[PDB]
DNA sequence: GGCCGCTCAATTGGTCGTAGACAGCTCTAGCACCGCTTAAACGCACGTACGCGCTGTCCCCCGCGTTTTAACCGCCAAGGGGATTACTCCCTAGTCTCCAGGCACGTGTCAGATATATACATCGA
DNA sequence: TCGATGTATATATCTGACACGTGCCTGGAGACTAGGGAGTAATCCCCTTGGCGGTTAAAACGCGGGGGACAGCGCGTACGTGCGTTTAAGCGGTGCTAGAGCTGTCTACGACCAATTGAGCGGCC
């Protein structure tokens, strides 16, 4: 149960960093769900290609040829 | 059931018992067919949505097409291709159900409809049969009434192209009274690609309680038709003073 | 009374 | 025998061109590569890589720094509309986003 | 064991736009993923254009289609100058 | 002496707009990513740039539906997101 | 003598038979002829004299009007949202925004 | 101005497919601007192929790669 | 005999390892590979047209037609998401009116 | 060429009372181009990220169940397997 | 109407070469764990800004009605342009040979992070 | 009119990231040939642009009226702000060994391709 290790606060900055004033309290769970699916998403892609390769480490290629898949295109990590 | 015996009928109608004979007819005809929109294959495209109601719902006696049936909503009567089938409630035009009525002689407006039985609100009453005609048609047959001199008028317009005689041929309809504080409706009904015409209760009405409906007749005679409805709202004539085309 | 969407769309022929 | 100098150096460009060459041979794009697409490339890539620097610096003087980081990268593309329409997919790491606050926001 | 990068040209390119800027590690790393992802797109097109026209061969005509399919606006009429320019240089 | 509700709020949009830094805490993070793994394949191991990557693109993913967000918000005349701002957001997305 | 009228349909309902009617129906909704001097007209400002095969332009005309009825869907969600019925241009432009254009 | 020629009822029409009960008298020129950028795009990638292919005539393979690039696949026309 | 009998398939083998080795996908293909693409090929086209056959039936038509293709792609969880970004044409969408639009 | 030669033999098989429209074939000859493609160049990536010259039934999988979603991979991947192992007997 | 041939492409056995799988090994890296700091998160009190439902009004877009217009049918014609057979000649892949450009590791240093009061911008009464 | 807290600010301190440097592989450059891709001519023909007459549906247009877009408001909940308290995230540090990355050898897999062969389209009888 580690969801909610993301807290109120650090959502809250999001927000903020998105230029949100005001946040309702119903938002937190809501944004736990979105962040659980994006990551399961991703890291299922990440998974699956460090599976293809016998390797037992998820490296950061792993990582970003999954974000070029789902269209994030992360840079700074090769 | 006084209109199933044309014999009684017609006597009885001489001697003032009973309304003038006119055919007795379950549904509108058209005297002349007119260009086939795009719109006709509608009795196929106008599917409804509900779900089919299983064994279980439908034993226990469940509405099918009730009053969430999106066909319903629409004022659509579904065909024999909806889902229901033969159990869909939202075929009552197709299927002649249409609620228990009376004629009556008024005092002092001629004759009158009342209802037989109490009639929930926003419950089917009948459909307004007749003849239909075109513009050229319509004016023939008032061109022939005017002659004629007759003192009741029973035209009603259906579409742009379409107006519904039930002066010669139609059903019991052709009785409801006009009041400016009505207590039934008249609604555009789509049945199979073609257009109808029916009554429906604004509220519930009581057994015993005489028909009426706000006409909106566009009153092209040169004389005006007075207004007997008595509320306080009454326009005085039907369609009031402004004389139209 | 389907017969008729034929002529509008035809049904492919593999032969 | 002969000198040698580098087709970078005849083409007049500093990315290489040898490089881009051997990169489309060995990435499956085609059964061949022509002798100008290497040279036409690399032109592109550099004129691409300059017109950000230019951008990127320009950003590090507005905030009086020396060194060009994540920030300005993310800030000379996001003020650009042309280079914005082409990395407006792209998330640069450690670069934040721009400053901006709705006008019906702020009294 | 020695790896493929940029940065030397990303630097080279840098000193020219800037001769008084320096560029750190994480903005250097930023600038060979922008290189690659740039090299990838184009050269995906340009496949792609000489895989429609059933040819084998990938030519500078083929990457100036890609460029001006893949730059939006005035960038690719400057990118196309630049290219043309290079490749009339390298012939003579 | 109090601010008059909102204003510490812009004041904190500027200042983490100005900042570049993270804005989750990098424990609870990693253990989240190292859950959600579990289920796709028991026993895996992270590096740590990868974990960090993840990060980025979790912190840029919420920051751009944020601002989506608010323009929805903002469009509904009100200021306060709620979380059918955040479904009409991604419904429009596309997910 | 006068014609009685009934009861005009309620304002809206006629639209929802439209959209019954539109969505089951799968056909061009755009005038061929002025679509395709669309379609002409503004390929003229990238390359002079061009010419179009049937099938390129019915091609065109899929994808523009799936691309406009995709908007629509969207948008009309956005105008839903703003405790609204009517679609106004602010909920395209708010649709486009957020679908990244 | 063949824009002109993209008629009230048309857009309407599309709108109704869309589900839209009802349309405001603005929509039609906001919807005729976004139709016309969007054929823009289209037609200048589709040309841009047919200018590469050496041709002078738009082919509907042409449409459907430059509708490719915008990321959006028609199946059909292939 | 053919290696689509071997396979137990349908779709065609050497059709699918000749585009594979031609549209330069990779410097070399395996024995598997095309195989194994031409059975997912096959399942995928079995799926959608399963889906469409239904739809088919369920409209009470006999014949596919891109309609029948849309309503079997859009009336599916997963399908959906796999060609959620896909234009059929003369397809339509799925009949559909939000709650708030309803009298 | 196309695919529709192919593709009357798989409709017959799920669904034996039925025919198909030009169109409708067109989609599915477009479907099938789309999916091999997607397939196709996701199995490039996955061999290019890991340096190797060679497109193998395992390359195919791990790049079916990346582009797939879950239930529909699951039985996709079946067939797959299903088919190279009558292939390799 | 059905049988013999062609054009194409699918399959086979073999040579051939080299990509990959196994097996060994090294050492980078991730992981588990301890103890303290000190910033952050948490739970609560408070009151204000805001979301909301109701309300009255205006005006806007509808359904309806009628006329105006040019979009489809369709058929026919001219020929621009696309698709497609042979020639050749140019360009590119390939295999060899050579050497300097570029990358990894290694000092030295200097721009930004840390530390503080100064002095100015912004928001509350 | 003017309380009080933050940001940008100037000054110096401090330090580990930059960037310039040498060493020396390996991959790029030059160079040759054999080969076949595609540039081109030369031809054919088929759909495309273009013409018109002609129909009738759709589009344009103009209207009444009633739905809803909208502004303004009264209510009261709920969220922002600030505090005092709690705790775990963060850091620096410990030590282990999983397994990432590599080099090497050999086995088998696939490209090539000549030859072997039928599928599907077609014409001839």
């Amino acid at each position: 149960d580690n969801i909610q290790g993301i807290t109120k606060p650090a959502i809250r900055r999001l927000a903020r960093r998105g230029g949100v004033k005001r946040i309702s309290g119903l938002i937190y769970e809501e944004t736990r769900g979105v962040l659980k699916v994006f990551l399961e998403n991703v890291i299922r892609d990440a998974v699956t290609y460090t599976e293809h390769a016998k390797r037992k480490t998820v490296t950061a290629m792993d990582v970003v040829y999954a974000l070029k898949r789902q269209g994030r295109t992360l840079y700074g990590f090769g | 059931d006084d209109f199933r015996d044309p014999q009684r009928w017609k006597e009885c109608a001489k001697q003032g018992k009973m309304p003038c004979y006119f055919d007795l007819i379950e549904e509108n005809v058209y005297l002349t067919e007119r260009k086939k929109n795009k719109s006709h294959r509608d009795i196929k495209r106008m599917q409804c949505e509900c779900t089919p109601l299983s064994k279980d719902e439908r034993a226990q006696g469940e509405i099918a097409c009730g009053e969430d049936c999106l066909n319903r909503l629409l004022m659509i009567e579904c065909s024999s291709r909806c889902p229901n089938g033969d159990y869909c409630s939202n075929r009552r035009f197709q299927r002649k159900q249409h609620a228990d009525v009376e004629v009556i002689l008024t005092e002092k407006k001629g004759w009158g409809l009342r209802a037989a039985k109490d009639l929930p609100s926003n419950t089917f009453v009948l459909e307004y049969c007749g003849e239909v005609l075109d513009h050229k048609e319509f004016k023939a047959r008032v061109k022939e009434y005017a002659r004629n001199k007759n003192i009741h008028y029973y035209f009603m317009a259906l579409k742009n192209d379409e107006i519904i005689d039930a002066t010669q041929k139609g059903n019991c309809s052709r009785f409801m009274n006009h009041s400016c504080e009505p207590n039934c409706e008249t609604q555009k009904w789509t049945v199979n690609g073609q257009l109808r015409v029916g009554f429906f209760t604004t509220k519930l009405v009581p057994s015993g309680s005489e028909l009426t409906f706000d006409y909106q007749f566009q009153r092209y005679g040169k004389e005006a038709q007075k207004c007997f409805c008595g509320s306080a709202n009454c326009r005085g004539y039907l369609g009031g003073e402004n004389r139209v085309s | 009374g389907d017969s008729e969407s034929e002529i509008e769309d035809e049904t492919f022929n593999p032969s | 025998r002969a000198k040698a100098k580098t087709r970078s150096s005849r083409a007049g460009l500093q990315f290489p061109v040898g490089r881009v060459h051997r990169l489309l041979r060995k990435g499956n794009y085609s059964e061949r590569v022509g002798a100008g697409a290497p040279v036409y490339l690399a032109a592109v890539l550099e004129y691409l890589t300059a017109e950000i620097l230019e951008l990127a610096g320009n950003a590090a003087r507005d905030n009086k720094k020396t060194r060009i980081i994540p920030r300005h990268l993310q800030l000379a593309i996001r003020n650009d509309e042309e280079l914005n329409k082409l990395l407006g997919r792209v998330t640069i790491a450690q670069g934040g986003v721009l400053p901006n606050i709705q006008a019906v926001l702020l009294p | 064991s020695r790896k493929e990068s940029y940065s030397v040209y990303v630097y080279k390119v840098l000193k020219q736009v800037h001769p008084d800027t320096g560029i750190s590690s994480k903005a250097m790393g930023i600038m060979n993923s922008f290189v690659n992802d740039i090299f990838e797109r184009i050269a995906g097109e340009a496949s792609r254009l000489a895989h429609y026209n059933k040819r084998s061969t990938i030519t500078s005509r083929e990457i100036q289609t890609a460029v001006r399919l893949l730059l939006p606006g005035e960038l690719a009429k400057h990118a196309v100058s630049e290219g043309t320019k290079a490749v009339t240089k390298y012939t003579s | 002496h109090r601010y008059r509700p909102g204003t510490v709020a812009l004041r904190e949009i500027r200042r983490y707009q100005k900042s570049t830094e993270l804005l989750i805490r990098k424990l609870p993070f990693q253990r989240l990513v190292r859950e959600i793994a579990q289920d796709f394949k028991t026993d895996l191991r992270f590096q740590s740039s990868a974990v960090m990557a993840l990060q980025e693109a979790s912190e840029a993913y919420l920051v751009g539906l944020f601002e989506d967000t608010n323009l929805a918000a903002i469009h509904a005349k009100r200021v306060t997101i709620m979380p059918k701002d955040i479904q009409l957001a991604r419904r429009i997305r596309g997910e």
